[PDB]
């Protein structure tokens, strides 16, 4: 070959992957004063089903 | 043949038995009729959307 190939560029190629964002996830729980506590006949057990 | 007959020994065979269920016997209070028990059913995370 000749011997201009030296001056030739030859670059590293490559492999990406661009990936983004993920996701918010949520979740809520709404307790009740009024009638939770028409069941749960001593006030430990209201407290234990809250948690 | 005029003599009463003599026993000597009188045995009395006597073995303790066990349940293999015992360490399961809670001591409850014993007033009252109903027993109640439950839970809490699953609820998964939802994504968010702000719109």
């Amino acid at each position: 070959k000749n011997e201009e190939l030296m001056l030739k560029r030859n670059y590293p190629r490559m492999a990406t992957k661009l990936y983004g964002n993920g996701i918010v996830k949520k979740q809520k729980f709404t307790l009740n004063n009024n009638d939770t506590r028409f069941n749960f006949q001593t006030l430990a057990d209201a407290t234990n089903y809250a948690l | 043949k005029y003599l009463f007959p003599k026993i000597n020994e009188t045995l009395l065979i006597d073995i303790a038995l066990g349940n293999r269920f015992n360490w399961l016997a809670k001591e409850q209070d014993f007033i009252g009729q109903y027993s109640e028990e439950y839970v809490i059913m699953d609820t998964v995370p939802i994504n968010m959307d702000l719109s």
